[PDB]
């Protein structure tokens, strides 16, 4: 469930190509990024890496946070997350974003929905559109490079 | 020429020479105006006036 | 008025650091990006605080409060002596407190901007907007409640 | 059909004037631009130069491009192209324009649409406003002042 687990071995792995090297769930931020683009920082709720959230509110003793969400409730999207702090990376919905997001359990063109926990669906209050076909990281794990830019 | 980029100093004279005119109208006019009709004027403040008005 | 005092005979009592920042001239917002888009148009009226649409006729256009489906940006800062109002666009988020209807909105709710440019509860709603807080009473009339507004919806 | 007028001028030109010399096919950019305005690029399929454009696919061979287009398939604004590597500068729908665009063959306060071709039209789901009138560069070829601010509801 962990976007970059510590575990030691007792041999070194050969790099052997420089292609297809991305495609791990450890590769956080967006693919291409600009210099003026918006970021925020949230208490994390769950683990909403890699998915839309959306803001939680609790009886008001603590401030707000982020949750994995979607649909009309949809805030931003979590491209980061920091374990030490608890911290959520979110990308607000008014900035653009382009990198890889976790996926319903599609080939490009294909218009990208938010589901009710974050993941990206097949179609649309939202602009997603993916940019490639779905890319199996576990059995239960399918990420997917999508474009987001905004609501529909 | 194919995208009309200068160098620095040719830009900076051009554009001070475009800002000198406009200052040369507002004296004389009193509005700031870029239309030749002189429509769409900036709203100044009062107590800001030129020779003819 | 942003700042209305002008002159007085004695120091208020502002000997506490808790619950300071809720005053009518804290310009700004409570959280703020350096990218952030920032533009200055002419304004009429008071648009302080408020949701603000475009009005054009010679002289050229200018903004002032109002709301709904003309809605394009929020005034968070004025200039009284240049009367220049500093606006964000709607295209990007904000968050900080603005001027509500009444003092019955409550934390979680959806809102709306009005004809004047004041935020009330919604379906209804053009444009995202969650309140943070409850309204706070600043004056008689006036009321301030803490805002996210994050870009538009889809559909009515 | 070229950013730069294809026909090289046969006079000096007299500007000792500075009002109305904007007008011209070749003001690229905006008219007021911020600095924290966010640029793309991309691949130009046909010539979307001061157009809206969308996201073109083809087999998979090659990337995405941008091609002229509207509708709910816009994506941006192309406010820029260089010829030589066939670059389209985009700015995004998510961020805010004001400058000339191409108009289709209209006053101030219009609210306006992009049509099949990314060109504006008067009236959907894109906030574009006019900010004068139409003016024509050639027979076929008209501009106005616009600013778009993103995606209506409904």
């Amino acid at each position: 469930l962990m976007k970059n687990p510590q575990q030691d071995s007792g041999l070194l792995s050969n790099s052997i190509d420089f292609r297809d090297q991305n495609l791990i769930f450890s590769n956080s931020g967006g693919v291409c990024t600009s210099s003026k683009d918006k970021i925020e920082n949230y208490p994390a709720k769950g683990y909403p890496y890699k998915r839309g959230v959306k803001l939680s509110f609790g009886d008001g003793t603590t401030e707000l946070e982020v949750e994995a969400g979607g649909g009309d409730d949809l805030y931003g999207v979590c491209s980061d997350i920091d374990e030490f702090s608890g911290m959520a990376t979110v990308i607000p919905i008014t900035n653009n974003f382009t990198g890889y997001l976790t996926l319903k359990k599609v080939n490009p063109g294909d218009k990208l929905n938010f589901n009710q926990h974050g993941e990206l669906e097949k179609v649309k209050s939202v602009n997603a559109i993916a940019l490639s076909k779905a890319h199996k990281l576990t059995e239960d794990l399918f990420i997917v490079l999508a474009s987001v830019f905004g609501n529909r | 020429i194919n995208n009309n980029l200068l160098p620095f100093a040719q830009a900076y004279k051009l554009a001070s020479s475009e800002i000198i005119k406009l200052i040369n109208h507002f004296v004389l006019t009193g509005t700031v105006s870029i239309q030749k009709d002189g429509k769409n004027q900036k709203r100044l403040l009062p107590n800001m006036y030129g020779l003819l008005n | 008025m942003k700042n209305p005092q002008h002159d007085a005979s004695l120091l208020s009592n502002s000997n506490e650091f808790r619950d300071k920042n809720v005053e009518f001239f804290a310009s700004g917002g409570t959280r703020t990006s350096k990218f952030d888009k920032l533009e200055n148009h002419p304004f009429l009226g008071y648009p302080y605080k408020r949701g603000v649409k475009r009005v054009i006729q010679h002289y050229e256009p200018h903004v002032e409060a109002g709301g709904g489906e003309d809605l394009y940006g929020i005034c968070i800062d004025i200039d009284e002596f240049s009367k220049t109002a500093t606006i964000v666009p709607i295209t990007n988020n904000f968050e900080g407190y603005l001027v509500a209807k009444d003092s019955t909105v409550k934390v979680k709710d959806k809102l709306i901007f009005n004809k004047d440019g004041a935020l009330e509860k919604v379906n209804k709603a053009t444009i995202n907007a969650t309140a943070l807080t409850d309204a706070k009473q600043i004056s008689n009339e006036v009321y301030l409640v803490k805002v996210a507004v994050f870009g538009n919806k889809a559909m009515s």
